């Protein structure tokens, strides 16, 4: 299906503590596969996928130098900002980027990103045309004016189009069968006492990847989506995930409910019911 | 600047059983500025050994991270997870429910 | 690979 390359790239300044810190973490799918922490004594793009230590030392190095460049820059933007917005040297703030295409599956770009925030709020960003930019308040214009001058959008398109899908088709290609991987996940009910004559029956779901996933409660064959509590799924910490839905029902009344869990790993989306241990 | 309160979820890498090791995470989301101190606790006390998974952020701008450690339930031990955060005036501790 | 990014 759809695929995509993005590089999340943070710079925090430290007043006092010593150079901003900066980070250029890449993703293929949503999966992280490179990274590159100036917090190191010699700092460098480091894999972070096996499939990734299939480029050679010319890779590394190139990216390295890459990633140094743009450290330089955004500790000069982050200055830049400071100006900008009036503010005083003594503060942190950090500036945030996100960078990259989607393709296809034919291998075509689908759609390109290029935006920054700054504290946490959104700076600017190329619009879909790939032409023109949204700047999200007065510092932002003078930006804008910087890069239509230099015809910055003109640059970025040459690079979404190319070397973008270029390499995102080489890494695709790489790390294909890792990035197609699928973990099922596992699923019981348990059952949890509430004031008085009710009962709580929360649905669980372990071990699963991706982590995208779906699990409703079904009341005689209805969902129900009002009343139903659940968590935001949440890593185990050992590369799957975990997600659960609870339901509060009348005790007595728990066989009138059944759990569904539906997962691009499963066969068929699972089904389950309170089981009292006979 | 612009500030973004922490949502924290503390639980086990496997279903809990008493008297067996297992794993405490403490998930902290959706906070910004980056800088945040976690800290697990034990009964209320400090627990040492805790590690830290790099911090990463996502399309909204958030910042988010895992910490964990080891540990072995136990059907009247208490764990917590605390966050210190520009966004909240004080720390905030979050208590980890077995059913949860 | 990564952008060379542009400055503010």
């Amino acid at each position: 299906g759809p695929h995509s390359l993005r590089y999340f790239v943070t710079a925090v300044s430290r007043p006092g503590l010593g150079e901003p810190r900066f980070i250029s973490v890449g993703y293929v799918d949503n999966t992280e596969f490179v990274r590159f922490d100036s917090d190191a004594e010699n700092p460098r793009y480091e894999p972070r996928a096996r499939w990734m230590e299939q480029e050679g030392p010319e890779y590394w190095e190139r990216e390295t130098q890459k990633a140094k460049g743009n450290e330089q820059s955004f500790r000069v933007d982050l200055r830049t900002l400071l100006g900008y917005y009036n503010q005083s040297k003594g503060g942190s703030h950090t500036i945030q980027v996100i960078s990259g295409c989607e393709v296809g599956s034919d291998g075509r770009l689908l759609r390109g990103y290029q935006q920054y925030a700054y504290d946490g709020c959104d700076y600017i960003a190329l619009n879909e045309d790939l032409k023109t930019w949204t700047a999200a308040d007065m510092a932002a214009l003078i930006t804008k004016h910087k890069w239509e001058q230099a015809g910055e959008a003109e640059r970025l398109r040459a690079y979404l189009e190319g070397t973008c899908v270029e390499w995102l088709r080489r890494y695709l290609k790489n790390g294909n069968a890792t990035l197609l991987r699928t973990d099922s996940p596992k699923a019981h009910v348990t059952h949890h006492s509430r004031p008085e004559d009710k009962v709580t029956l929360r649905c669980w779901a372990l071990g699963f990847y991706p982590a995208d996933i779906t699990l409703t409660w079904q009341l005689n064959g209805e969902e129900l989506i009002q009343d139903m509590e659940l968590v935001e799924t949440r890593p185990a910490g050992d590369g799957t995930f975990q997600k659960w839905a609870s339901v509060v029902v009348p005790l007595g009344k728990e066989q009138y409910y059944t759990c569904h869990v539906y997962h691009q790993g499963l066969p068929e989306p699972l089904t389950l019911r309170w089981e009292p241990p006979p | 600047m612009i500030q973004k309160t922490p949502q924290i979820q503390v639980y086990s890498r496997h279903p809990p059983e008493n008297g067996k090791p297992n794993i405490l995470n403490c998930y902290v989301t959706q906070f910004h500025p980056p800088h945040i101190e976690i800290q697990m606790l034990k009964n209320g006390k400090k627990i040492p050994k805790v590690e830290m998974s790099d911090m990463s952020f996502s399309k909204d701008w958030s910042f988010y991270i895992l910490a964990h450690t080891e540990f072995t339930p136990t059907e009247t031990d208490t764990y917590a997870c605390r966050v210190k955060h520009d966004s909240m005036a004080e720390p905030k501790t979050v208590y980890w429910d077995r059913d949860m | 690979s990564s952008i060379e990014f542009a400055r503010l």
